[PDB]
């Protein structure tokens, strides 16, 4: 019974900024493709097999923070580093095209 | 395997960085500059920009010859003192070029300071070289440029807090007639690293508007992110030796936690007062860490 | 391989009230006075950590006015293994 | 019952990069802004299953379609390691 | 029974100034490098052994007071004696940046 | 129980330098000031495990990243004369 | 190696309340009538030190109207040692 | 093992310290006074 029985703290909701939660780090992970596929190819996988993805080649690529997609980039070469490219931040309706 | 002694003052600091938008900066201030030149000497210059160099600043000191004027520049409202270096050669070609010389003879230098006319030349120079690397910067950061001392030697100048600090270097080469100069622009890189990412990638035909919605959209679609907090109700010191002994059923002595601190892969974001809600482990946010 | 030249290094240990995932939109409109719950029912023994690696579990107890923390296991690697893939 | 899971559907997904970035980082990405990865060219991409890592492999196109060549199942001995 | 029971005595809080605590010892010190490492490796070490550490080299060298990161410096050598040359107090964003 | 403790994370830190101060002195120094440090050139650097000392060893580079070759491990004998 | 040579030499003896560690911060806000508590529980033997090194242990002690320090025991090494580990 | 006896009235006190900002002060003052 050590700890206190909180309740009834719904006071109210507003966004302040977007500087309270500035230095928070943030995982950003860039996708190569997407296969819808079933555990029927799954095992079938052995090494040196090759899964095709749904997305067409040269195509742009997925930017996700969090694993929240935001944006669409480009896949650039830098210094024998790899580099995406920010393009455009995707926009409601194509992330229900993606969805659907 | 590479294992070789720490040896200090070594130049191993290595930042190489394309900057675009300094790449065409210069083309726009080299063009501006052209002008006032011709407007001035009443002759035809050109200049051709040469590959911008980011290298230590003793590197660009002593690459400078001896005499030679230095004009500390203040690019506000970036933090720091920018340089124009004027070549000797380039002073003495326009002092030649004013005052009744069509540049016959050979330029002579032998270490030979500036007077006052000279200085006074150099001054109205300037005035033409700052009008137009504000303008050209105008077009992509507005920034104003204040002259506000000239030097001859290069120990005076110092506007880098150690020798061995990372500066922008363009050298410019002017070309009139058969006689040729050169003049530089050295920007610290403390100056531009808040504008790293405006310097770096090309510049494209967008506008503040457009530039401002961009964020403003991305920034919306950032909110739609979930994210992991962990509150953390104690923190108690213990040694190795305990670990190891420790077994179920021990007691390890806690103090109060007046708040509790919510942070997010390390960084606290909240302190709240613990509490049970709804069967739950609940916490009455008391504060927003801002910083 | 020694054993007594780490026999005494010190460790710092922290424990949980519980883990929670909350986006950003809910986390700016937190006010003062807001209650927000973690995934933890009260009454779990709370996760003892070192170095943000699992170490133990226990939870707080009252004794008298003081507080300290009860621990309940030790968890073995299969554990934390089940933990990891669960 | 193994025939019962041997034929449902399931989301494969494969990652190019993996940075770890600050909010004042992310914000100043502008347009045409370039943004390092961590991971090297060459380095074996993984590949997740639901958001599971299962394996590793590196890129392929094949038919001008995207596509990976499966090197290796990471076995959990890396899954530490992983964090 | 001696000592007398004190209690009540939050009366206020306000910083005075930093010259009354001006001429008190600071315990000063410079930071070569972090680095991660678990005890796995930690009794694999031997005499003669190099653990690599994460600060890349000729990066500012880390300066604390109290065991407290307060500034940033560089490392000099002045007449055959080490020396660090302080360059610039750091942050609080770097500072939640060198905790996570 | 060994492995228990085999395993777990520890942060390890090397200091080069250790200067004793005043606030007078602290607060005199300005951008771009020297300070000298007690230790000199070539000698041991502390090498601390959470803040505790446990070994001594000197300042060596290796592929472009700072390290430390542990000349020696302290027994506690010398651990009184480091007070 | 003389014996009644250093036989006479005096020391100086101090006594502490407790140790605490507390930063700039409070320090400087510390007004009058500001209480500071220390890491020892009233009712500890206090630490009797000579040239800042550890030498005894013991209480103060009322008699009549007067003080005094009843020293418990004597440090011996091993109790240091661990007195500097731990 | 470096023993002498102690004379007073030597040149023992050695304090050798770069001085820039007076190393650039002397030539200020050099060029104010040549003019």
């Amino acid at each position: 019974a050590v700890f206190q029985q909180l309740g009834g703290g719904d006071v109210s909701g507003a966004m302040q900024d977007i500087d309270l939660i500035m230095d928070i780090p943030v995982k950003l992970t860039v996708e190569l493709g997407r296969t819808r596929m079933t555990i029927k190819e799954l095992l079938r996988l052995t090494q040196g097999s090759v899964v095709a993805l749904d997305g067409l080649a040269g195509e742009p690529l997925d930017i996700l923070i969090n694993g929240y997609l935001i944006a669409q980039g480009e896949v650039v070469v830098v210094a024998d580093k790899y580099g995406v490219r920010i393009t455009d931040i995707i926009t409601p309706s194509e992330r229900m095209r993606r969805l659907s | 395997s590479d294992i070789r002694p720490y040896d200090p003052n070594t130049q191993r600091r290595v930042v190489r960085e394309r900057l675009q938008a300094l790449e065409i900066i210069n083309e726009r201030f080299a063009r501006q500059f052209r002008m006032g030149l011709f407007n001035l000497l009443r002759r035809s210059p050109d200049i051709t920009v040469g590959a911008i160099r980011i290298q230590p600043y003793h590197e660009f000191a002593r690459n400078l010859p001896v005499p030679t004027n230095l004009n500390l520049i203040h690019l506000k409202p970036l933090r720091g003192t920018g340089l124009v270096v004027f070549s000797p050669s380039l002073v003495f070609i326009a002092v030649d070029n004013l005052f009744g010389g069509d540049g016959r003879f050979p330029t002579k230098v032998e270490g030979r300071e500036f007077t006052h006319t000279e200085q006074r030349v150099i001054n109205r120079m300037l005035k033409l070289a700052l009008e137009g690397y504000s303008d050209a910067w105008k077009a992509i950061n507005p920034l104003e440029v204040e002259y506000v001392r000239s030097e001859m030697q290069v120990k005076f100048t110092n506007i880098t807090t150690s020798p061995n600090d990372i500066v922008v270097n363009t050298p410019f080469h002017v070309e009139i007639g058969n006689l040729t100069g050169e003049f530089n622009i050295c920007l610290p890189f403390s100056m531009i690293e808040p504008l790293r990412e405006l310097l770096v990638n090309p510049p494209l035909e967008n506008s503040r508007h457009e530039d401002q919605n961009w964020r403003d959209n991305l920034v919306r679609q950032v909110q739609h992110s979930e994210l992991e907090l962990v509150a953390n109700f104690a923190d108690i010191p213990l040694r190795l030796s305990q670990i190891l002994k420790l077994k179920p059923g021990d007691v390890l002595p806690i103090e109060k936690p007046d708040r509790i601190i919510a942070h997010v892969d390390g960084v606290p974001v909240l302190t709240s007062q613990y509490g049970t809600v709804n069967g739950q482990y609940a916490l009455r946010v008391e504060h927003l860490i801002n910083p």
